[PDB]
């Protein structure tokens, strides 16, 4: 860089960069008005920035140079900007001596380029969630069209000028002088990695990258300067390549690509499953309509609400100056607001305006009325959007499978994993729950807390189970918690539970299974199973299941789900006072838990029924008046664990399983 | 009839519960119900 | 019919169960706020003696409960609590414990279409159809409020949509009244052509106003205006028909009509107007903002067939009001919005709520909400659009929800046959220009001879709002390029395929520079 | 798998939690019962018969082959737990290299609950024995490389890739291979400087990674300049069952290194050993 930026002639850096900006050679040489070919705004600007970077390049190369233009990245968050344009004289040992930097700044027309940087830049975001340069960019991919991608792309692309070059005309912060600070060319690499990004899920996605569908008309013009004779640049490829229907096959034309696709440590696959997570529920936005004022300056927004004040929602920022040729966006712009609407916890249908003031770079406040009226509008989630097709979802973390055929391996794990559960003890307390002791008040008498007999009873048992399992893990259980499948007819006990003892050998010994029984805390007794001898070769349970199964409401279908839920508990109880017969110590038995996850598996059945059927499903129609406040044991803090059992323990919330839960199923068949 | 069979062995009288019933839904054969077409037919009144 | 209706709306109900308790009292219901505020919705009576034997439903009983929560705001997804009182024949008070505690239930909604029955007026028949009764009963109808006046005088009503402008204040005079480019003008012309009938009714008429199927082949304007004066000697003096031209209590002129040659162009089988590819067109798509984007242009260029080239008729904005072909065409413009619904209903798509305008459906309704511009106390409140699309709650109905005289099975029948193939557009941007004008575009490949492709509208007077369309109005070509033998892949082929020439006609025969509309776009459409 | 110079915060805090998750069992998955099949008690060939060894193959024609099953194996285990992604791999070839301060220090605060908690990376206890791995540090790996230089170690792996077949490469190999093991063990009793407690320490698994990096980029020169990079004159070597991975279950509870005990078919990493590498760059020098 230093021998291209000491040339001068049109194989000059000082020439390669005027090409954005002036002298103007645009649109055409030849006329008594001239503007810049920084074609901002239109439909070619991806175009355009790619075939500027291929020119950078390849004219670099010349100088004795191996690799491409290694790309700053500035999504990832940082706290200060790259060290290799920070200094500006930096000691050389091959000569050793110091000398200036070829990166602090640059000289151009008798001036070099200045500096200012912004505290902003410089945030560090909270633990867990993005920054907001990185969701902005992000918002981009969803859209299946580089038709509205365009558009966050370039605007989160003019972004960092403003960001970093602060307020003084001698810097790239402004147009004019913008395509001559050296990192420029970095950012500009970047940004056409962040396109490349966008073809590549296009691909994943299967949809046509190379041929888009939107602008033909102007993307059968050839670009300018990028086509005239060799006379005025020096290279051929670009001005061969100048027709811009074929710089989307970068690969299979310039012979150059990137390496790490990842954004932020996302996989392709892995981002577009995230990007399906965050779009499953529904969101605001606010629209805008862009035309050049002929000065870049930034746009604040405040949502005003009639009763009550205004706030502020952030800000973003747009180009423009008086050497361009004016562009008008086809369609609407988009800003988010959701963090905003999430912390005034206002609804989403309330009386509000939202009002957007410009401001230079300066700091003088142009008319607040130049951009129309402002739109707000609401975008429902992808589970409220019904194809009846399936549901076509995969989940990741748990994925609780039929134990009937789990390998031996895992099965020891996890008896082991509960053995230890047991040891410690804290299982009978995260149990104390369902049942004795009085974890629970009412009427002014100790009492259980266990919900029975209402449409909060399958919420509260997921929950409680989901939770125990939790903890379970918390033991690193080699997978998670299994279900006893009883639709099929059951030719005797399960063989993990009825197993006399099991033979461990890490020890290479016997000891008795767990499954059996364990010793109820500190009340001198232990439990006892007692099988039933109508348990066997009966279709009873089938068809009860299936005639519950066949409603449509949800009432009607809580009480025969709690029916047949007490069935098998009374069944297998037997006499034994201290089994699975009576409720107020029937929960201390692992078969409960082996039990009441089928339980939960036929709810997410006739959930699937429900979808397939069409008729409202998540909402229920019981206990309105109950249903926003969440399950009382689950309410407290102290007692609960941390994360789902004290945030999302509405049972509002509790439908959305596989998503606010993230756990699914081996599958969803039903015998057979 | 009904009787109770509990857990301890014993049994209970059915007058703890509500007396029960029998009920029968046909099937979900129906295929058309609504009447083809009404009567458009006026009818005379009294003033009173 | 009536309780059909009534299952439409949502319903809060309170459930009880219900048992003998040998005596009787009087049970009243209490609901009360999470912060000890109680409201006594209702009341009842319990029946029973010591004689009696002992009973009790083995079912539910319900109770409306509606009117309470929807009064004090308290939304069914809240929080509250119920109590019940009773109270013995003898005076005494008793023990609420001897009742269950009640339930709350919710009725949803009941998507499915209903035939309603309404009595043989505000039944907008279609024009030809009508006899000569139902003639002559319009138009004396209308003469009769022609001829007044007063406040409630046509001029007066006419002068919402058109001049003297009383807007955005009545006291001061900026601009008209007239509500267009944002999403919200089917309502306010809806609304407006609703706003007349009440008059007509109150002053005569027998029937509502029908709508005309312009899109069913024109030989020319029906007779019905066509007709200049007639003979009935009932009052003994001939009468000139009201339905040619109109008199402006402002100006002292009169509008003149004028036919377009255009106008009288049929389609290829002939059964059908040259607007028929365009309605179906704004009829294929599903979102409401993009509907009503593609479907103002569609009305709007009526305006210019038949306003002709006059600054005094329907091609201009400031006094279309002053023509009765303004209220029969918004008749046509209600039946497209209407049948629209119809089409939703397949994929069932939210159509009531506004996903897109959220902010602006719960706008102030221009200028029926102050009482000073409009005395019908009917729809002195309903200054919120979002109450008026269930137009069943306003008290008409269509005859049928047929289009070109053909039912919705061969509607979308025809979507699906025209969405098999590819397709071409043209993609237009489309603004305020305060003026109207014709975008007449021909389409032209390498050889620079070439077709008229096609021409689309636009209006606007001299004072109203500025306004932008939000998205890109989308015209087909696909046919034209096929007589021009140009297959679709030709543009994407490297091969230079075609531009096109677009230039903008203003009303008095100028032409505007092209400079003050924004470059034309080409579309692709692929096959589904 | 990408190496752990480009891990941010929250994938360290969730690999930290996996980690002590697989720590704290003591299952037959446990974490010191798969650290027994790379070292004592001694389990190999058969542990039904009377002689002991470790079937830690050492300077023979299969080291690769046999590492990379143990890592894949190790990979298996862990993605259970929630591993989003493939191990990091930690490149001691870097120049001026220095020990992974990921690992290096010995507790660290969770945000989340914010409080102290003991980092797994510090130190492992070995169940029998009832002790714990100590590491130990020395200025060789930390030397500074001088101004356009080389440094041994990566000189080093240079002479080891000039050769054309791999009936010999892995000789030199190995015996630079060996070299951080004792760098980062130093004279400590319990450490990777002696395969006796060799797989007690978390770093064997990063350091091994890197190892199947490089045999990998070896095959990418080598399927470059074309020629043969199978291991032709190990024909009679490959075959043989690789205990204890070739055993019966519940002793291999994992089916995919079992079904894969044939080396043959290991080659093609990218198929049939369901995981990948993000760059194979090294030392800013692509195989171009
Ligand atoms: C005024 O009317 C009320 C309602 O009819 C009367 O309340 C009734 O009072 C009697 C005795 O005060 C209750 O009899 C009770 O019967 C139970 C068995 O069911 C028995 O165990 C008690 O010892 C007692 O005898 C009766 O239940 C109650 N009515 C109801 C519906 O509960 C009241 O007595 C009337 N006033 C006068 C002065 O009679
Ligand atoms: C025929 O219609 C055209 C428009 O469709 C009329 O042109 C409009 O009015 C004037 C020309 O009469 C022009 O703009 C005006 O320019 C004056 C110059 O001082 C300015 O003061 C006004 O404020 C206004 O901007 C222009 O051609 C056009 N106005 C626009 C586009 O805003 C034309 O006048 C009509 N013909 C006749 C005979 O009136
Ligand atoms: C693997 O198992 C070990 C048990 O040997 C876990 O270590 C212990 O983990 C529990 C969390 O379940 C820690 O309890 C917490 O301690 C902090 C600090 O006192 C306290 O503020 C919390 O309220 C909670 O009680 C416990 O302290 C910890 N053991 C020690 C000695 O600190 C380890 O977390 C497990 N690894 C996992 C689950 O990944
Ligand atoms: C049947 O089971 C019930 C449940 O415990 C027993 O009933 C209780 O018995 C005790 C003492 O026998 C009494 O104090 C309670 O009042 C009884 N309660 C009820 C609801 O019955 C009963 O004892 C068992 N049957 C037999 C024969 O022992």
């Amino acid at each position: 860089l230093q021998s291209l930026e000491d040339d001068t002639s049109i194989n000059g850096f000082e020439h390669i960069a005027a090409f954005h900006g002036q002298p103007n050679w645009c649109p055409s040489p030849d006329a008594e008005k001239k503007f810049a070919c920084c074609a901002h705004g239109m439909a070619v600007f991806p175009h355009w920035h790619r075939l500027l970077t291929v020119q950078a390049e390849n004219a670099l190369r010349a100088k004795g140079f191996q690799d491409g233009l290694p790309y700053w990245d500035w999504t990832l968050p940082m706290t200060a900007l790259p060290e290799i344009v920070a200094g500006e004289t930096y000691v050389n040992p091959e000569t050793n001596l110091p000398e200036p930097n070829p990166f602090h700044h640059g000289l151009v027309e008798g001036k070099k380029t200045t500096r200012s940087v912004r505290d902003e830049l410089f945030e560090k975001p909270k633990f867990g969630r993005l920054t907001k340069i990185a969701e902005m960019v992000l918002l981009a991919f969803e859209q299946t069209d580089f038709c509205t991608f365009e558009v966050q792309y370039e605007i989160a692309h003019n972004y960092i000028h403003a960001l970093v070059g602060g307020n003084e005309s001698y810097s790239m912060a402004s147009l004019r002088y913008t395509a001559y600070d050296p990192i420029f060319f970095l950012h500009h690499s970047n940004t056409d990695r962040i396109w490349a990004i966008w073809q590549a899920l296009q691909h994943y996605r299967g949809l046509p990258y190379n041929s888009a569908n939107c602008a033909i008309a102007s993307l059968r013009k050839p670009l300018q300067p990028f086509a005239q004779t060799s006379t005025i640049n020096p290279d051929h490829i670009t001005r061969d390549h100048s027709v811009p229907f074929e710089v989307f096959d970068y690969e299979r034309s310039f012979q150059y690509h990137y390496d790490d696709l990842e954004f932020n440590g996302f996989s392709i696959p892995q981002l577009q499953r995230e990007i399906l997570h965050r779009q499953h529920d529904e969101r605001v936005f606010a629209g805008f309509m862009l035309h050049g004022i002929r000065k870049s300056a930034l746009v604040t927004l405040e949502v005003c609400e009639p009763s009550g004040p205004c706030h502020p929602e952030g800000e973003f920022y747009i180009l423009g100056d008086e050497y361009e040729i004016p562009w008008q966006y086809d369609r609407l712009f988009q800003y988010e607001i959701t963090d905003i609407l999430a912390k005034y916890k206002l609804e989403a249908n309330d009386r509000y305006s939202v009002k957007y003031s410009v401001i230079d770079l300066d700091g003088k406040k142009i008319s607040s009325e130049v951009f129309g009226k402002v739109t707000v509008v609401v975008r429902p989630g992808s589970e409220t959007k019904k194809g009846e097709i399936d549901k076509n979802i995969v989940a990741s973390s748990h994925i609780r499978r039929n134990l009937q055929d789990l390998s031996e391996g895992e099965v020891e794990s996890l008896k082991s994993a509960l053995r230890r559960m047991q040891d410690d003890g804290t299982f009978g307390k995260i149990a104390s729950f369902h049942g004795f002791p009085s974890l629970c008040t009412h009427e002014g008498r100790k009492v259980a807390c266990c919900v029975h007999g209402s449409a909060v009873f399958p919420h509260w048992h997921r929950l409680y189970v989901d939770q125990v399992e939790n903890a379970l893990l918390a033991r690193g259980s080699a997978v998670s918690v299994p279900y006893w499948d009883w639709t099929q007819p059951i030719r005797q006990l399960p063989a993990l539970i009825n197993e006399a003892s099991y033979f461990d050998s890490r020890s290479q010994t016997e000891e008795s299974n767990p499954f059996f029984q364990v010793k109820i805390l500190d009340t001198g007794k232990v439990t006892t199973r007692d099988p039933q001898p109508e348990l066997f070769n009966s279709d009873y349970l089938l068809n009860n299941v299936l005639l519950a199964l066949e409603q449509t409401s949800f009432c009607d279908f809580e009480i025969q789900f709690e029916i047949v839920h007490n069935a098998l508990h009374s069944l297998v109880g037997g006499r034994g006072l201290y089994s699975l017969s009576s409720l107020d110590y029937s929960a201390f038995d692992p078969l409960f838990f082996l039990h009441h996850a089928n339980v939960d598996r036929i709810w997410a059945i006739w959930q699937a029924l429900q979808q397939y059927r069409g008729l409202p499903d998540d909402k229920s129609d019981c206990a309105l008046n109950i249903m926003r406040q969440p399950l009382k044991p689950f309410n407290d803090k102290g007692q609960n664990e941390f994360d789902l059992t004290n945030r999302y323990s509405r049972p509002i919330d509790v439908f959305d399983y596989s998503n606010h839960f993230d756990y699914h199923y081996d599958t969803l068949n039903f015998n057979s | 009839e009904i009787k109770i069979r509990a857990y301890n062995g014993s049994y209970l009288e059915s007058s703890v519960l509500r007396r029960p019933s029998l009920i029968f839904v046909p099937g979900e054969d129906n295929s058309q119900d609504q009447t083809g077409k009404t009567e458009r037919r006026l009818i005379r009144k009294s003033v009173t | 019919s009536l309780i059909n209706k009534q299952k439409e709306k949502s319903r809060a109900f309170a459930g009880f169960l219900l048992g003998g308790i040998k005596t009787s009292a009087h049970v009243d219901i209490k609901v009360c706020t999470p912060e000890d505020v109680c409201k006594d919705a209702g009341d009842f009576d319990v029946l029973g003696g010591t004689a009696e034997m002992p009973w009790s439903f083995d079912r539910l009983y319900r109770y409306e409960i509606t009117e309470v929560l929807e009064k004090k705001g308290l939304s069914v997804d809240d929080a509250f609590t119920v109590k019940v009182e009773l109270r013995a024949l003898n005076g005494s008070i008793l023990s609420s414990s001897l009742i269950p505690t009640p339930s709350v239930l919710y009725e949803p909604k009941s998507r499915v279409t209903s035939i309603q029955e309404l009595p043989p007026n505000r039944v907008r028949h279609e024009i030809s159809h009508l006899d000569a009764r139902a003639t002559m009963s319009l138009k004396a109808a209308l003469r009769d409020l022609q001829k007044d006046g007063t406040k409630s005088g046509w001029q007066a009503l006419a002068a919402f949509h058109g001049v003297p402008a009383l807007c955005p204040s009545p006291e001061a005079p900026k601009y008209a009244c007239c509500l267009h480019g944002v999403p919200t003008f089917p309502h306010w012309h809806r609304l407006y052509t609703l706003q007349v009938e009440q008059a007509l009714l109150k002053h005569g008429s027998t029937v509502a106003l029908p709508y005309w199927d312009w899109t069913l082949p024109i030989s020319q304007l029906p007779s019905l205006f066509t007709e200049q004066t007639f003979y009935d000697a009932w009052k003994d003096e001939v009468l000139e028909n009201p339905f040619a031209r109109g008199y402006i209590k402002e100006s002292k002129g009169y509008t003149v009509r004028d036919p377009q040659p255009e106008l009288f162009k049929l389609s290829a089988d002939g059964k059908h107007s040259v607007l028929f590819d365009e309605v179906l067109l704004v009829l294929e798509q599903t979102d409401y903002c993009d509907f009503e984007v593609q479907f103002e242009v569609t009305h709007n260029a009526i305006h210019y067939l038949v306003g002709g080239h006059q600054s005094y008729s329907l091609s201009s904005l400031h006094y279309s009001s002053y023509d009765p072909i303004f209220f029969t065409h918004h008749t046509f413009v209600d039946k497209i919005w209407a049948v629209w619904q119809e089409l939703q209903k397949r994929r069932g798509l939210p159509y009531d709520r506004a996903d897109c305008a959220v902010n602006y459906m719960s706008d102030a309704m221009q200028p029926f909400n102050s009482v000073v511009l409009n005395e019908n106390a009917f729809t002195r409140t309903h200054a919120l659009p979002k109450e008026v699309f269930n137009y069943q709650d306003l008290n008409f109905r269509y005859d049928d929800m047929k289009l070109g005289g053909l039912n919705l099975d061969e509607l979308e029948e025809e979507i699906r046959q025209h969405q098999s193939k590819a397709r071409v557009f043209a993609g237009f941007l489309l603004h305020g220009i305060g003026t109207s004008a014709e975008v007449r575009f021909s389409v032209c490949q390498e050889n620079g001879k070439c077709t008229r492709a096609g021409a689309i509208f636009v209006l606007g007077g001299s004072l109203e709002m500025p306004w932008a369309f939000d998205r890109l109005y989308k015209y087909d070509i696909t046919d034209t390029l096929n007589e021009l033998h140009i297959r679709p892949e030709d543009v994407f082929n490297a091969d230079a395929p075609f531009s096109l020439r677009y230039e903008i006609i203003a009303v008095n025969g100028t032409a505007l520079p092209p400079s003050s509309l924004s470059k034309p776009t080409i579309i692709f459409k692929p096959a589904v | 798998r990408k190496d752990v110079d480009t891990l941010t915060d929250e994938e360290v805090y969730e690999l930290r939690q996996a980690l002590s998750r697989f720590q704290n069992d003591t299952s037959v998955n446990g974490y010191q019962s798969v650290a027994e099949f790379h070292g004592l008690p001694a389990r190999c060939p058969r542990p039904d018969a009377r002689v002991r060894y470790a079937c830690c193959v050492h300077g023979m024609a299969t080291f690769p082959h046999w590492h990379r099953l143990f890592v894949v194996q190790v990979e298996d285990a862990l993605k259970s737990r929630g591993l989003h992604f493939g191990i990091p791999y930690w490149d001691w070839t870097r120049p001026g290299t220095t020990v992974p301060a990921i690992a290096s220090k010995e507790t660290y605060v969770d945000p989340n609950s914010g409080s102290s908690v003991h980092n797994p990376f510090f130190n492992a206890p070995v169940a029998f024995l009832g002790e714990t791995t100590s590491r130990q540090v020395q200025p060789e790996l930390s030397t500074k490389p001088e101004y356009g230089d080389h440094t041994a170690l990566f000189d080093g792996m240079l002479l080891a890739l000039e050769q054309r077949d791999f009936c010999d490469f892995e000789v030199q190999f190995e015996v630079v291979h060996n070299l951080p093991h004792f760098l980062v063990g130093g004279f400590a009793s319990y450490s990777l400087s002696t395969l006796h407690y060799s797989a007690f320490d978390p770093i064997f698994i990063l350091h091994h990674s890197n190892v199947d990096r490089l045999w990998a980029i070896w095959q990418a020169l080598q399927i470059k300049r074309g020629l043969p990079y199978k291991a032709h004159c190990a024909h009679t070597m490959t075959h043989e069952l690789l205990k204890p991975f070739g055993f019966a279950p519940p002793l291999n509870s994992n089916e995919k290194t079992y079904s894969h005990a044939r080396p043959t078919n290991i080659y093609d990493y990218e198929h049939e050993l369901e995981y990948a590498y993000d760059n194979l760059q090294f030392g800013g020098m692509t195989i171009d």
